[PDB]
């Protein structure tokens, strides 16, 4: 179901330091973050490094390009600014910085905003001015998820933060989901009608429990661009004074996005740093550790 | 040109994680070590014999320091505190709370009535040893603080930061009295006053050590050849015999330079991971080195000059 197509390691480096990836708008090219805070563009088929930019003073943890190719979000590890927004048209340069947000995402329908996470707190920013439009936090409703990531829903009208559903327009909390794990705060399903919070699938129409999916415990997920398949990989799991470990284990799984039934389990026999698919879902790129950190990017054909 | 002949005498095993800092007691009798394993250990400086373990920090310790009379220790921990310890009893006398993130570096003043600390939180704090209270919080830097040190008479503090600056502080007033920056501003990963108080020795994460006339803001000496781009490696003046500069290195060697001529005079091999800490014995030509998570040992070396 996943045929190896290409593999490459980081050019000009004793130990290869790829940490995360996303395809760029320009097609045979993948953007990769590295453990030295650099952003690199690579031809996924030849393995040729095409460009390199210094973005942060610590390792890149996560990145996200805008759908129109003009903008890029990055997040680092410990150095401030923890996240940044980069202009990609013409000269690659920093447009805005989010100095304390460990994680950021674009809004989804209209990509005119950024949502940042700082611990339990969500910040919503305007892309053009960089101004903080909203802070969302309520200490009575907080779940204190250790890996909380705030996120917009598909139509940008709702936010999930620390397991609390927020109405953006009114800046009001409309529902707190109970805490059933220590780490994962949950995401919106692309259909806009349910949320996936660790092993719990909650209906947004009623807040009833639609599904128990035990294989999603401690998982980050991403969907194909039609919203019909979901990829899931399990966080590795435990003080920033340690050597660099891969965020994920050695396997990912695909699920039917409508009923959460398993499709495939893929054990690559190496710890996983990141994975992504292209807008057409022809290709899957996975950052995999050889074996100490020494990563390669492996490109697979999506069958 | 005379060269030292440091040779390995003992390997001290016992910590179960990276060893962050080794320090000889001022009276020359003891070596104290701190570790990511949350423990402080005391060893015999001349025989390397384990003496005792001191415990209480809840997370890793990155630094430890002796009081002038060799009776007290202070330690700086990722648990956001420092602790003052009575060494002979092993008991925690005070826990210094106030930093909002990991405490990376600490030192007593020579008078032993003050402790200076530096933190990931970008501040330098001065604490009352006897009350355990923070006397001053200095907004020292705009990035994490990697080292702090009193000068010989305690009137000055020097601090170094990832912001690329070394800064000198008036102990009494807390006023910054000097900002040292040269041709670039790579992170300053280590700094300390020279024994005579006239100079500072500063490490930057560009594989470089620099001896500074901080009064005149002039760099007098530059030492290179080692590897140092990532870790905050402690360096030293060796003054018991020849006048050397000593530092660990990310290629797992101890480097020793001629202070005046800047040439490498010895490289000590043996460790199996970054040599992140070195210390020079107060009266004999003895060096302690300590290495990170894939080594976990301290080593004692002795030279005829």
């Amino acid at each position: 179901a996943f045929r190896p197509i290409s593999v490459f390691r980081e050019a000009n480096e004793d130990e290869s330091g790829f940490t995360c990836c996303a395809f760029s708008a320009r097609e045979r090219f993948l953007m990769l973050g590295t453990c030295t805070g650099q952003l690199k563009l690579y031809n996924v088929f030849s393995g040729q490094e095409e460009a390199s930019y210094n973005c942060h003073n610590s390792a890149i943890t996560h990145l996200e390009p805008s759908r129109d190719g003009s903008l890029l979000l990055t997040s680092a590890t410990w150095s401030q600014p923890l996240s940044a927004l980069w202009g990609m048209k013409s000269v690659f340069d920093m447009k805005h910085s989010f100095t304390e947000d460990h994680y950021v995402e674009f809004s989804k329908h209209s990509q005119d905003r950024v949502i940042g996470t700082k611990g339990d707190i969500a910040h919503i920013y305007d892309i053009q001015t960089g101004n903080k439009l909203l802070t969302l936090f309520n200490p009575d409703l907080a779940n204190n998820y250790k890996r909380n990531c705030a996120t917009f829903n598909p139509t940008d009208d709702l936010v999930l933060n620390d397991g609390v559903l927020w109405d953006v327009r009114s800046a009001q909390a409309i529902h707190k989901f109970d805490k059933f794990n220590m780490n994962i705060s949950g995401v919106f399903h692309p259909n806009g009608l349910e949320v996936i919070i660790n092993t719990e699938i909650w209906d947004l129409r009623t807040f009833h429990l639609l599904h128990t999916v035990p294989a999603l415990d401690q998982c980050r997920v991403v969907f194909n661009h039609t919203g019909t398949v979901m990829y899931g990989a399990m966080l590795q799991a435990d003080l920033m004074e340690e050597r660099m470990k891969s965020p994920f284990g050695s396997s990912f799984r695909t699920f039917n996005a409508t009923d959460y039934k398993p499709i495939a389990t893929i054990d690559v026999k190496r710890n996983i740093f990141d994975l992504c698919t292209d807008t057409k879902d022809c290709y899957l790129a996975v950052i995999e550790n050889q074996g100490n950190m020494d990563t390669v990017c492996r490109l697979y054909e999506v069958g | 040109p005379v060269k030292p002949n440091y040779a390995l005498k003992f390997t001290l095993a016992g910590h179960t994680k990276a060893v962050s800092s080794v320090k000889f007691s001022p009276n020359g009798e003891w070596l104290a070590s701190s570790s990511a394993d949350k423990l402080i250990k005391i060893w015999g400086a001349y025989d390397g014999k384990f003496e005792k373990t001191i415990s209480g920090h809840k997370l890793g310790i990155s630094d430890v320091a002796w009081s002038s009379d060799s009776n007290l220790l202070v330690s700086a921990s990722d648990d956001k505190t420092l602790k003052i310890w009575d060494v002979s009893s092993g008991k925690c006398l005070k826990t210094l709370k106030g930093h909002s993130n990991y405490v990376f570096c600490c030192n007593f003043n020579p008078q032993s009535n003050l402790i200076v600390s530096g933190s990931f939180d970008e501040s330098v704090r001065i604490w009352d040893v006897k009350t355990g209270k923070c006397l001053k919080t200095l907004p020292a830097h705009s990035d994490p603080v990697s080292a702090v040190h009193f000068n010989r008479d305690g009137s000055l503090i020097v601090s170094s930061s990832y912001d690329g600056l070394c800064r000198i502080w008036d102990t009494a007033s807390g006023q910054c009295l000097k900002t040292l920056i040269d041709d670039d501003n790579p992170p300053v990963s280590f700094v300390k006053f020279s024994p005579n108080g006239k100079y500072i020795l500063a490490a930057t994460l560009d594989n470089t050590l620099k001896l500074w006339d901080y009064s005149k803001g002039k760099c007098l000496k530059t030492y290179t050849g080692h590897k140092n781009e990532k870790y905050c490696i402690f360096a030293n003046f060796s003054v018991t015999g020849g006048k050397w500069i000593v530092s660990g290195s990310e290629d797992n060697l101890v480097y020793i330079w001629n202070l005046q001529t800047k040439e490498i005079v010895q490289k000590l091999q043996g460790h199996t991971d970054v040599v992140i800490s070195t210390a020079c014995h107060p009266t004999e030509n003895i060096i302690a080195s300590a290495a990170l998570e894939n080594d976990k040992t301290i080593k004692l070396w002795k030279s005829d000059c």
